[PDB]
């Protein structure tokens, strides 16, 4: 028939997978890079965090909070981590 | 502006009748504004109590001004001259009262009490009535 | 063409930003205000087929709320007439052709009376409303009759006092009424301004004039806090020189602020200007120490301790100009000695604006962090603070401690610093 | 020479005066121009209440100073 | 009599050095002299010659003062400058002011020279400067407004060319003082953000983005020009972005433009754009921009690199589709597209297949993330085969959507509804997509033709009649045509309910035809039963996989049709 | 109002009728255009079953196409 098929383009989009899309510690979107790593250049390497309740935040956010208290930023629950991104 | 006739017919209003409880107010030799009163009542019985009147300009709309001289104890009086009585004051004035009908409310608030210008007063007086019936019954002789 | 139709094709349906400290104000002289006052009645008048007088009567005492006003009507058109004070109450209580004020019997061309039907001759009335006036009420006068809440309209007011000085203090004592009454409508705090300020909800927001430069909240008109609650600052302001004074010999009043001091006897006190009645003992309306110094050290301490910030951002409005002169010195210098041109040089001042505001915002953060909590949204919001401080401090080492300067670096750390503060003033 | 009033309501308007005045003429003025009875205002000035008899002159009054004014209210 | 032989000199030796072995005298008689001579000068003989006589005069006394006289030479220099151009300043300047057009550098130099001494006499210098910039600027920009709002390149000349003269004209006549610079900055700052022009808005931004497309993109003016030109004009382009106050504006407009190029891959050169992202820093603009776009570029390179391993994988095994013959992206939504709206198109077998291939060959490596397939920015060429000649032509999903509704049947005509039924598209987007297909540019022979001939795409109504062109030609008999002409990044809201409604009537339709074939022929195995029903439904739509596998799962449970015991692919009517 | 009906494989018939008609009775118009029983017989318009809404609740105007789907179980 017709209308045969020869060469094709694609083009997707990725992002996380997270109920909550923010941070909670920083007004930055989960999706983009966080304001440490655009002020140091960085070639967009940090990833996200899962926590045993189920949190989103960047890793480089919460491995600087983590110093100070041992806790999550919207419940008191004891922070042991359960997937990191990437 | 029209206090004077309003004075001088309100004088000759009391000097056609006649009262009881109160004996009669004064004029302290054409003052024309400064009166003298005086009442009796019937727990205190026996006593000419003697009362000062001063009459502010434009009289009929501004509220006059009432102090006793003689002491008394009640709990609606003060220890020198205040008494609280809602239509001598400003807030429940009207320009219609006039001052016999002002010194009968005074008569008849020396006859009871209004339980506050004194809470030792009310003190007192709530509790039980013998203090209000003693203090009260030594206090016209003396003081 | 390739370049047709670009315009729409852009940003998915959203880009820039929005701004969260909006709030639109037109700012009116006297004339534009007596105007708009006198606009917004004609049309009550015309749908409630009643006088002018009556109608701005009616419309004072609801905050000229004009939809709450007609939906009240078809509700109940009498209680709505019963409520604004114009016609008797239907229980109330009653010799004929004598007037019962100066008291002599008077011919029938006079003795002029309200609705409520009591009769005073017009020789009275005079001294009663010039009293009035002159003791400054405009919007208070009432039927001399007891227990007549009847206010008289103003047609009824002019033809009767006698001359012109009290027309005109009349007038102008009617006109700050009408401006207090109204909800969109406000004076402006300063000296002599003869501007109000019309908004179109009656907001917290800052605002501005437009022949003074004066700043203020819409509701407190003190100055202007964004994320406290307006009466927090106040309370912030009251505890913390006439000012011992004040706050040991005097009191707010309860519905509308007013500083006040007891004369002396008796303890119902009465407000003068509001009616309200309350008590000089603890407030409140009429239907009713070993170790001390150890459990006061705590709040003492807390509350220097943010009283030292406090202090420091509040120096810093004061020594703004001189870092403006000097951010300015330094770029005269740099383009005198022809190292680059003025169009380059002006990224400086913008970094000094961000400065000041972040200063200014995190300033007014403090109050409402120590009036604020126990629990974890506490243990965040200082937080996001000291990242703005650390931002602050950094940016400050950046521009008015250095010599060497890159562009990209300061803008990058701009962004930054707006991010952060966005960030703080989030809640509001 | 002139002088400010902080009202109660918060405006504060500008008033003449005079080098040594007495606090009743002052009181007139505010009485006039803003409202409130005479009998009904206290000023207060440096943390000192001014007296009907005293000047002003007495409690340092000179030109741009700011007052202060609150309602006199009885029980 | 000392200060007699002086006076002489002026009107026509070593004595005066042993008299001084003081002053005030000689500088009284300079003063009077020049009181006494001044201004009978200038009334004779106008300020133009003022000025020549003052610059002489000036340097004669200062020669002067150092052969006969002596720190005294400051002062004496102070009372001459007071005296000459200190009272004068009112009429030179006045002069200046009526003056500074008509290109008269030459004498505007030696006023600049004497009114340097004095000082503040030079304010009045910036403020007519800055008034003659500006009211040249405008009028010249509304001279030519008709042609100068459509082209973004005549308008960067008229700028370019307005910033070149009023330089020269500063440094010729004013010598480059800086304050000057800052005035002419300043008057150009003003100049350039102006909208009289516009409004018979904020459109500049608009037009250098697209003169920077026009640079850097494929066009016939990027062919006839060299890699050091093209820099130059850039560098040009970027001194003139330099003085704008709206850069969020150009900076949005050159992300898209930069998404359609490094999308479609018709850049001129990748060096250049590296180049003008670091310039665009430099300049001094926003910051989440610029990293957005650097963030872009390491996203197409680690997409290369993500490709070439996808086709290095799967190359070993063969599908429907050579793994020669396709190419993938990922890319990052914050970067990019940060909308995750639902688009609805019915897609062809050949690339439906293909989406689970690529979304586990993703989720095999990295761990945690989404995908979003994004259907405006996916292209391809797919080949024409008519009864003149064997064409390929490149179409995006839209079209290619549209155009395979006529594969089953390649001699009929089709209308709006059945357009909207099998393609499952809206109605713009439908109007948008059969506007492209029938109404392009040029393309003296068109693909589809419809009979009810309108002039707008807006006035369609449902009974309009689509069919293929059985006589398109390119009289050629092979060639490529290309009918994607700025893809479009950006689609209206979709509403759900017009799929929903759809949808309904596929499942509906598709129990028809598999209950009507299986009430004429009593028994059929699985395969011809997907191909009769291919057949039967030839002018409604195609079907799909799921949704037959769906149709005869409902159709078990309601006990319309009934499974057998022989194969797991043979039914039996009940 | 002119409306329109199709079929499965695509026959289009072809329909006047008024603006105020009945949801059965134009059902039944169709019987003459091609024989098929009343009850075998179902309209469909923008997703939902149409139920016998009298002649415009359905906002069935101006020219609008309407499958023509038979029964299942009985055909
Ligand atoms: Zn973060
Ligand atoms: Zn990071
Ligand atoms: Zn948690
Ligand atoms: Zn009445
Ligand atoms: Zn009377
Ligand atoms: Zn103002
Ligand atoms: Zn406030």
């Amino acid at each position: 028939k017709m209308f045969s098929l020869k060469k094709w383009n694609a083009v997707a989009m990725w992002s996380w997978d997270v109920e909550c899309d923010t941070c909670a510690i920083c007004r930055v979107q989960v999706m983009d890079a966080c304001l440490r790593c655009q002020a140091e250049n960085k070639q967009e390497d940090c990833v996200v965090v899962w926590g045993e309740c189920n949190h989103s935040f960047h890793n480089c956010c919460m491995s600087l909070w983590v110093k100070q208290n041992n806790r999550c930023p919207l419940c008191q629950q004891d922070w042991v981590v359960q997937r990191i991104g990437k | 502006v029209a206090a004077s006739s309003r004075l001088m017919k309100e004088l000759e209003e009391i000097r056609k009748a006649g009262m009881k409880n109160f004996r009669n107010i004064q004029v302290d030799e054409a003052n024309l504004l400064t009166w003298q009163g005086l009442i009796v009542p019937d727990p205190y019985d026996k006593g000419a109590f003697r009362i000062e009147i001063n009459f502010p300009a434009e009289y009929p709309f501004k509220p006059p001004k009432i102090t006793f001289k003689t002491k008394i104890y009640h709990p609606n009086i003060d220890e020198k001259g205040q008494v609280c009585l809602p239509v001598i004051s400003a807030e429940n004035w009207k320009p219609a009262t006039k001052t016999d009908q002002v010194i009968q409310s005074l008569i008849a608030l020396v006859n009871d009490p209004q339980p506050p210008l004194r809470a030792d007063l009310a003190e007192e007086y709530s509790k039980d009535r013998k203090k209000f019936a003693k203090n009260a019954e030594e206090f016209t002789k003396k003081y | 063409d390739y370049y047709v139709g670009v315009a729409s094709d852009v940003e998915q349906q959203g880009a820039d930003a929005f701004d969260p400290e909006e709030y639109q104000f037109t700012c009116l002289t006297y004339k534009e205000s007596e105007g708009a006052l006198n606009e917004h009645m004609t049309s009550l008048a015309s749908v409630l087929k009643v006088s002018h007088s009556v109608a701005k009567l009616i419309l004072v005492n609801f905050h000229w709320q004009v939809s709450e006003i007609l939906d009240r009507y078809k509700s109940n058109s009498a209680q709505l007439l019963v409520e604004a004070r114009v016609q008797p109450n239907p229980s109330k209580h009653v010799p004929p052709h004598h007037c019962a004020v100066c008291m002599q019997f008077v011919r029938k061309e006079n003795l002029l009376s309200l609705a409520c039907q009591h009769q005073f001759c017009r020789s009275c009335w005079e001294q009663h409303c010039s009293v009035l006036v002159k003791d400054g009420v405009g919007v208070g006068v009432s039927c001399m009759a007891q227990d007549c809440p009847l206010r008289t309209p103003e047609d009824f007011v002019f033809p009767l006092l006698p001359n012109e000085e009290l027309r005109e203090k009349y007038r102008r004592y009617l006109f700050r009424d009408y401006v207090e009454s109204h909800y969109q409508l406000q004076l402006c705090p300063g000296a002599d301004c003869p501007m109000v300020i019309r908004v179109q909800e009656p907001r917290a927001r800052r605002v501005q004039c437009n022949r003074c430069n004066e700043v203020f909240c819409f509701k407190c008109r003190q100055m202007y806090h964004a994320p406290t609650d307006c009466a927090t600052i106040r309370k912030w302001l009251t505890k913390c020189e006439t000012a011992n004074y004040i706050s040991a010999h005097t009191k707010d009043c309860p519905k509308c602020n007013i500083c006040i001091e007891k004369n002396g006897g008796c303890n119902h006190m009465q407000c003068s200007k509001c009616k309200h009645d309350f008590c000089w003992m603890c407030l409140g309306d009429w239907k009713t120490n070993q170790s001390q110094q150890a459990q006061a050290r705590e709040a003492l301490k807390k509350y220097l301790f943010y009283f030292e910030r406090w202090e420091n951002h509040n120096k810093s409005l004061q020594l703004e100009a001189q870092t403006y002169q000097r951010i300015h010195e330094k770029i005269q210098e740099r383009v005198m000695n022809n190292l680059g041109t003025w169009i380059d040089w002006q990224y400086l001042q913008n970094a000094a604006k961000l400065l000041a505001k972040c200063r200014y915002t995190l300033q007014y953060t403090y109050p409402y962090a120590y009036y604020m909590e126990s629990g974890p949204r506490k243990k965040l919001f200082e937080y996001q603070q000291a990242q703005l401080e650390a931002e602050i401090e950094n940016l400050s080492w950046k521009v008015e401690r250095a010599d060497s300067y890159d562009r990209g670096d300061l803008e990058n750390q701009m962004h930054i610093a707006e991010q952060r503060r966005r960030t703080l003033l989030k809640d509001f | 020479m002139q002088i400010f009033v902080k009202t109660l309501t918060g405006k504060t308007i500008t008033l003449e005066v005079e080098p040594s005045d007495t606090i009743e003429n002052v009181k007139a003025k505010i009485q006039d121009k803003e409202g409130i009875p005479p009998d009904q205002q206290r000023l207060i000035f440096a943390g000192k209440q001014l007296e009907d008899g005293r000047t002003l002159s007495d409690y340092n009054i000179q030109k741009e100073s700011t007052l202060h004014l609150v309602l006199r209210l009885r029980g | 009599s000392a200060m007699k032989l002086v006076h002489a000199e002026r009107l026509g030796s070593q004595l005066v050095i042993g008299v001084r072995e003081f002053e005030k005298a000689y500088l009284d008689s300079t003063e009077r002299f020049y009181r006494t001579q001044a201004p009978s000068y200038l009334q004779q003989n106008g300020v133009q010659n003022y000025m020549k006589y003052a610059d002489a005069k000036l340097k004669e006394e200062e020669k002067r003062a150092l052969r006969y006289l002596e720190n005294s030479v400051e002062a004496l220099m102070e009372c001459c400058v007071n005296a000459l151009v200190t009272s004068f300043k009112e009429t030179i300047l006045a002069e200046c002011q009526g003056m500074i057009k008509r290109n008269e550098t030459e004498k505007l130099h030696l006023m600049f020279s004497l009114m340097d001494k004095v000082p503040n006499g030079i304010e009045p210098m910036l403020k007519d400067l800055e008034e003659h910039i500006i009211s040249a600027g405008l009028a010249d920009m509304v001279a030519a407004a008709e042609t100068i709002t459509t082209d973004s390149e005549k308008y960067v000349e008229q700028l370019l060319t307005l910033f070149n003269r009023f330089s020269k004209l500063v440094k010729e006549a004013f010598q480059d003082d800086p304050r000057f610079l800052t005035a002419r900055d300043k008057a150009y700052k003003a100049v350039v953000n102006d909208a009289t022009i516009f409004k018979l808005e904020s459109k500049c931004p608009e037009l250098l983005a697209n003169y920077c497309d026009m640079l850097l993109r494929k066009t016939p003016l990027s062919k006839k020009l060299t890699s050091e030109e093209i820099e130059a004009k850039l560098k040009e382009v970027l001194l003139v972005l330099k003085y704008v106050q709206n850069k969020d504006v150009f900076m949005r407009y050159h992300k898209a433009h930069l998404t359609r190029r490094l999308i479609l891959d018709i850049s001129a050169d990748s060096e250049i754009e590296e180049n003008m992202v670091e310039w665009l820093r430099e300049v001094g603009m926003p910051a989440d921009y610029v990293n957005k776009l650097a963030r872009m570029f390491q996203d197409i390179k680690v997409s290369e690199d993500l490709n070439q391993a996808f086709k290095e994988m799967h190359k070993n095994n063969k599908l429907a589709l050579p793994a020669d013959s396709v190419n993938i992206k990922i890319l990052n939504a914050g970067a990019w597209s940060r909308s995750s709206e639902k688009v609805f198109v019915s897609l062809p077998t050949e690339l439906e297949d293909l989406i689970p291939e690529v979304e586990e060959f993703y989720k095999k490596n990295h761990s945690g993330r989404k995908l979003h397939w994004h259907h405006l920015m996916s292209n391809g060429i797919i080949t024409f085969k008519n009864e003149v000649g064997q064409y390929d032509l490149e179409v995006t999903t839209f079209q290619l959507a549209v155009l395979f509704a006529w594969n089953q049947r390649p001699r009929e005509k089709i209308s709006f509804e059945n357009l909207k039924l099998a393609t499952e598209l809206p109605d713009a987007e439908l109007r948008r997509t059969l506007w492209s297909l029938v109404a392009f540019p040029k393309l003296k022979r068109q693909v589809l033709l419809y009979e009810p001939q309108v002039n707008s795409p807006k006035d369609f109504t449902e009974g309009t009649l689509f069919s293929v062109n059985q006589e398109f030609s390119l009289v050629q008999k092979r060639g490529k045509i290309n009918l994607i002409g700025r893809l479009q990044l950006t689609t209206e809201r979709m509403r759900e309910e017009e799929n929903e409604g759809i949808v309904q009537l596929r499942i509906l339709r598709t129990q028809e035809a598999i209950i009507q074939i299986m009430k004429m022929r009593k028994k059929i195995s699985n395969a011809q039963l997907q191909t009769e029903l291919v057949e039967i439904l030839k002018n409604m739509f195609l079907p799909q996989k799921k949704m037959i596998k769906e149709q005869i799962e409902w159709l078990i449970e309601h006990k319309y049709i009934r499974r057998d015991e022989s194969d797991i692919n043979t039914f039996i009517y009940m | 109002m002119l409306i329109k009906v199709k079929t499965l494989t695509g026959k289009e018939i072809e329909i006047d009728i008024e603006p105020t008609d009945k949801v059965e009775r134009i059902k039944e118009r169709v019987e003459e255009k091609e024989g098929i029983p009343p009850q075998q017989q179902r309209l469909i318009y923008s997703g939902k079953q149409m139920n016998d809404k009298t002649a415009a609740d359905y906002k069935i105007l101006g020219g609008s196409v309407l499958h023509l789907v038979l029964a299942l179980r009985g055909g």
